[PDB]
């Protein structure tokens, strides 16, 4: 199932400790104050704690990552309400940031195998092109039906607009004053 | 070799398998050898090959081998080159009710048993939807008792799904479709086997109901909660500081 | 005087007591009184047991003086 995995992952958040001190718990608590909506993670810390996520995240990273995103959102909601009760509406998904030092693999030794898996490597940087934007949450109205709807995109910054809500094909206009977007850039390496 | 076996062992969905794979391999070889059999999308080039492979070796079974326009064309070309209850007196087939039972993902033995029940007792009918619906609902309640017990939400969801699949807004008729079939199917040995297998016995265990009905007070009515429940619940407030 | 630990364990599993605990959890972000009273120190638990045992169950008395 997926919920067994999501629980085995959420336990890693608050029930993990080293050097007799919480790390990710208070890291999240500080991050929410910073208004960061992100974190940092070390995948070496996850091998010893639990092996039910490593061997399956290795081969199905795209399948497993959004679950971790939603779990982080849940933890954030709980801690947000509890902190509001402690002292002193819109909480989007939190980006997951991780690193590693297991190994490095050069571009020369790549092949057409282990495609869609996770890999490590080194290189040098060249390009800083442009802040090209993508959409995350944008609203829609039908031009004839005046029928409002909504759409949200998650990770691929798969599906297109609806082909039919007579109005005919292409019945939707795209709003901007009530939409949401993020940034990305096309980076090179050699 | 992978796709060939994928399609060949798709027939279920001793010598049969081996001879069929050999026949498919050599038949595809013959069809692709000459320049006479072209414009043939591999998308579907392992279906009537399998049909004629079944035809060849020893025995052939018409049903569920062709299971369309170009199917006959390729056959000839190769063989030359070589609400729902008000409706009255409805009709049904094997696969229609197999589909209706398979929308739940229930096993095949239960579906076959329902089909046998239908083909044995479908002569004096008024509406087969009622009997089949009751049968599948009382199969779901008997097999899914564990998850229903651990989540009393299922009851409403399942009933809504089987009320929307038959296109009705009233549900007391569905309740009748359940209780009447329970009355009718109450005394058959295969039903007995299913009962002993999935241990519903009206949704409660045998070893508890005997003492519940015998006239004792040691009967375990679980208003209290199990120790493991408390043990696993403690963790929720263990981390209450956050 | 014979309020035993096993009795404490089994009475802790009371669902209305669970409702009380969770209501207080939501009412107060700090969690000092719950750790003061809960099973983690059974003295407070038994003190609470006696405190809410001496109550009158006012429904019965209400019925009585309603008849009156
Ligand atoms: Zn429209």
């Amino acid at each position: 199932d997926n919920t067994e995995i999501i629980k085995s992952f959420k336990n890693f958040i608050l029930e993990f400790r080293l050097d007799s001190q919480f790390i990710y718990r208070d890291q999240l608590r500080n991050n929410i104050l910073v208004k960061n909506y992100s974190l940092t993670v070390n995948m070496e810390h996850l091998i010893g704690y639990n092996e039910d996520i490593y061997k399956k995240l290795s081969d199905e990273p795209s399948d497993i990552i959004p679950l971790f995103e939603t779990a982080i959102t849940q933890v954030a909601k709980r801690i947000s309400i509890l902190s509001r009760a402690q002292s002193a509406n819109s909480l989007p998904t939190f980006q997951l940031i991780l690193n590693s030092n297991a190994n490095q693999i050069p571009l020369r030794d790549l092949d057409s195998e282990h495609v869609s898996k996770i890999v490590r490597l080194s290189g040098i940087i060249i390009s800083t092109s442009v802040l090209s934007s993508r959409a995350t949450y944008l609203s829609i109205m039908c031009r004839n039906c005046r029928h409002t709807t909504s759409i949200t995109i998650n990770n691929f910054n798969t599906v297109s607009l609806p082909r039919s809500c007579n109005c005919g094909p292409d019945p939707y206009i795209i709003i901007h004053e009530s939409s949401k977007f993020i940034d990305q850039q096309f980076l090179k390496l050699q | 070799q992978h796709c060939v076996a994928e399609v060949l062992r798709l027939d279920p969905q001793s010598g049969y398998l081996k001879k069929l794979t050999n026949a498919t391999s050599i038949l595809y070889n013959t069809s692709l050898n000459k320049v006479m059999l072209k414009q043939d999308e591999e998308v579907a080039r392992c279906h009537i090959c399998a049909y004629i492979a079944s035809q060849k070796m020893n025995e052939k079974h018409m049903p569920d081998l062709c299971y369309p326009k170009k199917a006959k064309h390729l056959m000839n070309l190769f063989r030359q080159s070589l609400s729902l209850l008000v409706k009255k007196y409805c009709k049904m087939t094997t696969e229609e009710i197999i589909r209706l039972c398979n929308d739940f993902e229930l096993p095949r033995e239960v579906a076959y048993k329902i089909v046998d029940e239908y083909n044995i007792n479908a002569s004096r009918l008024v509406c087969p939807w009622q009997l089949v619906c009751g049968l599948v609902l009382n199969c779901t309640f008997i097999v899914f008792n564990e998850r229903r017990r651990k989540d009393p939400r299922i009851d409403h969801f399942i009933v809504s799904k089987m009320c929307s699949l038959m296109l009705t807004s009233k549900v007391d008729d569905v309740i009748e479709c359940v209780k009447l079939v329970k009355e009718l199917i109450i005394g058959e040995k295969w039903f007995r086997d299913l009962q002993i297998r999935y241990d519903d016995f009206d949704g409660i265990r045998y070893d508890e109901i005997i003492f519940r009905k015998l006239g004792s007070m040691l009967q375990t009515t679980n208003i209290l909660v199990t120790d493991d429940q408390y043990n696993i619940w403690k963790k929720r407030i263990e981390m209450d500081l956050a | 005087d014979f309020l035993n630990d096993d009795y404490l364990k089994i009475l802790s599993r009371c669902p209305t007591f669970m409702f009380f605990v969770e209501g207080l959890i939501k009412q107060h972000a700090p969690a000092d009184e719950i750790l003061s009273l809960l099973t983690n120190k059974n003295r407070g638990l038994e003190e609470f047991f006696v405190e809410f045992l001496v109550r009158e169950n006012p429904i019965n008395g209400h019925a009585k003086f309603v008849a009156r």
